[PDB]
RNA sequence: GCUCGCCGGAAGACCAAGGGUUCCUGUCCAACGUUAAUCGGGGCAGGGUGAGUCGACCCCUAAGGCGAGGCCGAAAGGCGUAGUCGAUGGGAAACAGGUUAAUAUUCCUGUACUUGGUGUUACUGCGAAGGGGGGACGGAGAAGGCUAUGUUGGCCGGGCGACGGUUGUCCCGGUUUAAGCGUGUAGGCUGGUUUUCCAGGCAAAUCCGGAAAAUCAAGGCUGAGGCGUGAUGACGAGGCACUACGGUGCUGAAGCAACAAAUGCCCUGCUUCCAGGAAAAGCCUCUAAGCAUCAGGUAACAUCAAAUCGUACCCCAAACCGACACAGGUGGUCAGGUAGAGAAUACCAAGGCGCUUGAGAGAACUCGGGUGAAGGAACUAGGCAAAAUGGUGCCGUAACUUCGGGAGAAGGCACGCUGAUAUGUAGGUGAGGUCCCUCGCGGAUGGAGCUGAAAUCAGUCGAAGAUACCAGCUGGCUGCAACUGUUUAUUAAAAACACAGCACUGUGCAAACACGAAAGUGGACGUAUACGGUGUGACGCCUGCCCGGUGCCGGAAGGUUAAUU
RNA sequence: AGGACCGAACCGACUAAUGUUGAAAAAUUAGCGGAUGACUUGUGGCUGGGGGUGAAAGGCCAAUCAAACCGGGAGAUAGCU
């Protein structure tokens, strides 16, 4: 009861880290990031029904933006959030 | 000594907010000159 | 009672302290307090009217009847409460249907006291019933200037207005102040004299005692009467002397 | 890596406001750092903030803001009802241990807990924008218990000392363990149970309150803490095997007794007191219309969900406010050891630092200090600055006085350590056992070990025994002011201000006055023992005579006078 | 209990010195007062300039005040430099 298209939108990609790798060979968590609203339901719904595994527990978090600045122009980053998702069941990639 | 400025965010959003600028006739005209000069930043950025 | 405080020290060296045991102690009756505290002198606009006021400790308001509308129905007197928002002390008189309402105690009122109202109550102090059933030459306490608002005059400690004539419908009275004054006799009037009147003995001891009561100090910076209402002369026949 | 020093009721640690990525890793020294700058709060790349149990959020609320109708005002606009916003308060729930370069009560093992929906079981009177309980409240004081915490004894594992002794009443480190569950103690509060009736709680009510009777006086409510589970669990020094020397896996015993004790809890309590010390929601009971096989409610069962937002970093400073990496200011919590009256002062435990320019020279002079023979305010407008006592218990302590005070008046007595009284005294803390015992979170008992002052005698050390820091100089005369306090931020802190009391004057409630073109509000949800204005300023003796003129009160034979006709 | 005393945190700096182109456009050194109440402070709201407030100095209203800041009248006027 989660529509259509929306699941597909609401994940933008995973993210690589030395922190994410630990995190998944220690309790085969995922670390993604997703759009804006990234609502829990909405996330938990695209991976039971994107990449047909079992979800246990989603958590999700937001990063601020750096500044750049490259000389007297103030360029900050954009705003995306990270979520943790916990299978428990799936021994993927 | 204890200086003048002393800073809030919730006391510069009631005083000076957008709302609070909006709800009385003059904060109107203030925001209507202010734009037509073209200040970048209207009254704060929270 | 006032009791002489030893001089042990300035600021309550010659404070004079009216104190009454029997006057109830412990909290008051819950159900019957509401807003209306310490306004701190200050009108809508903001701006200082009442000079040389504010501050004050936080008093409680307690609702306080004076219609007496309550004909018929005796009630017994409890207790005897302090309220802090009028100097004279009030009495908690419950009714026999079972009303808890508070009325201003007379200096003749003590715990366990029956009180009726109505045009059919006994000439003794504390009973209330229409001025045209009080016989002339009694004095009175908590007089109402018009029927239905109750003790509009004489509610201040130790205060009593003495019926002089009736002279027709209207009657004539002899304020406190020293007036005549010709008031409907339809208004209801309370039996007795109201309460303690102590209240010029205390001294307040120091500066603290009116202090905290919500009295600022006044700072330093006559014969010109400034009565002008035209519209009361009939009622009223002389001015104080 | 070591030595020396400082803070250690901070110069330590944790939070909200504050700034918004300064936090970690890799890399560079142009400027940014008052100096070189491989370093950093500087530049580039990458990573980091994991929540039903934190808080925000959110239901209703105080001060206060907005404001449908409506009032007023030439309009902008002013007040204000229902209503709605508005914490600085109130409402549901979590901890032990571990982990990353950086995050945790958020991730991992466990015990757990609050709320809402879904369907089932059996029962049944359910249903408020209403009533009632409590929510729900002030200053001060204290005793009695308990906890964190600290100390001592045993125990666990390792030691025989770079130099005189150190197998022992010697040293080293530990002797830690949560939320929940049942017990409901110490303590506090309340008098209960049954039946009939009722001008009240806006109409009604089994509920509250009121009136009658029968019965008991033992029933109920609240209530820290300890107890067994929690936990045959976690941690544990120190050890046994593998090392990229950063680290990895396993093992692991004591983990108990006594004392002291808090600002922490019992306590939103107890006593006193005048200055009489908020509202609402959360929860429970009944009723209005309605439904009365329905729908709903009751206890259990299995399941679902508790969305969204910050979780880095400093938070008495290099990160906030002061133009600065500034001798300044910033709320709340944690509060160890030694002696001590303590949260001041002196040194230490964990923790953080030696403060962003250094080395020599050892002159005049400037700043802050140490001693100085004789005099001791003689200098100076001026005891200004400086110098001296400084505590404990005892003796003693004047004039006056409102009998409170003066007063710590002035002036003297002893202050270390050791032994005896008494191998450690009174007090307190306080285990077993006898007797019974609802028989255990029972009582008369009787001493284990610990604090041990205070008091007398005796011995001894030095010039000084409060020997460190800390720590009143002392009395008299005299003008001012009742005392305490308040302002001239930044030349005058008072002899100025007010101050408790007193005197005059005006105010009859739609009160006087003030804020306002005006609705309206303070006065006051008060009522002449109250309020407004003026003058003086506790207390004792008095406020005496005078109405020319100036303001004020009561008004009159009379002279004068506008609008108006 | 004590608008009590001695005395910590805290509260305005009174006194001599430093600083007077400082560390600071008002602090420090060492004494001094209150420190259970006329006390102090955190968080929100109100009193807006011929006005506010003021235990009264004609103080403060943003490092300023015997009348704050901004735009306009306004290139005010000036027998003055």
């Amino acid at each position: 009861m989660i529509r259509e298209e929306r699941l597909l939108k609401v994940l933008r990609a995973p993210h690589v880290s030395e922190k994410a790798s630990t995190a998944m060979e220690k309790s085969n968590t995922i670390v993604l990031k997703v759009a804006k609203d990234a609502t829990k339901a909405e996330i938990k719904a695209a991976v039971q029904k994107l990449f047909e595994v079992e979800v246990e527990v989603v958590n999700t978090l937001v990063v601020k933006g750096k500044v750049k600045r490259h000389g007297q122009r103030i360029g900050r980053r954009s705003d995306w959030k990270k979520a943790y998702v916990t299978l428990k069941e799936g021994q993927n990639l | 000594m204890k200086r003048t400025f002393q800073p809030s965010v919730l006391k510069r959003n009631r005083s000076h907010g957008f709302r609070a600028r909006m709800a009385t006739k003059n904060g109107r005209q203030v925001l209507a000159r202010r734009r037509a000069k073209g200040r970048a930043r209207l009254t704060v950025s929270k | 009672a006032v009791v002489k405080c030893k001089p042990t020290s300035p600021g309550r060296r010659h404070v004079v302290k009216v104190v009454n045991p029997e006057l109830h102690k412990g909290k008051p009756f819950a159900p019957l307090l509401e807003k209306n505290s310490k306004s701190g002198g200050r009108n809508n606009n903001g701006r200082i009217t009442t000079r040389h006021i504010g501050g004050g400790h936080k008093q409680a308001y307690r609702i306080v009847d004076f219609k007496r509308n309550k004909d018929g129905i005796p009630a017994v007197v409890e207790r005897l409460e302090y309220d802090p928002n009028r100097s004279a002390n009030i009495a908690l008189v419950l009714y026999k249907d079972g009303e808890r309402r508070y009325i201003l105690a007379p200096k003749g009122l003590k715990a366990g006291d029956q009180i009726q109202s109505g045009v059919d109550a006994a000439i003794k102090p504390g009973n209330t019933l229409p001025m045209r059933n009080i016989p002339v030459g009694s004095t009175v306490h908590n007089v109402e200037m018009k029927p239905g608002k109750g003790g509009q005059l004489a509610r201040s400690a130790g205060t009593y207005v003495q019926i002089v004539a009736r002279d027709g419908a209207y009657v004539t009275l002899r304020l406190r102040s020293g007036e005549m004054r010709k008031v409907e006799a339809d208004c209801r009037a309370t039996l007795g004299e109201v309460g303690n009147a102590e209240h010029m003995l205390r001294v307040l001891g120091k500066a603290g005692a009116a202090r905290w009561r919500g009295v600022r100090p006044t700072v330093r910076g006559k014969g010109k009467k400034t009565r002008s209402n035209k519209r009361t002369d009939k009622f009223i026949v002389r001015r104080r002397s």
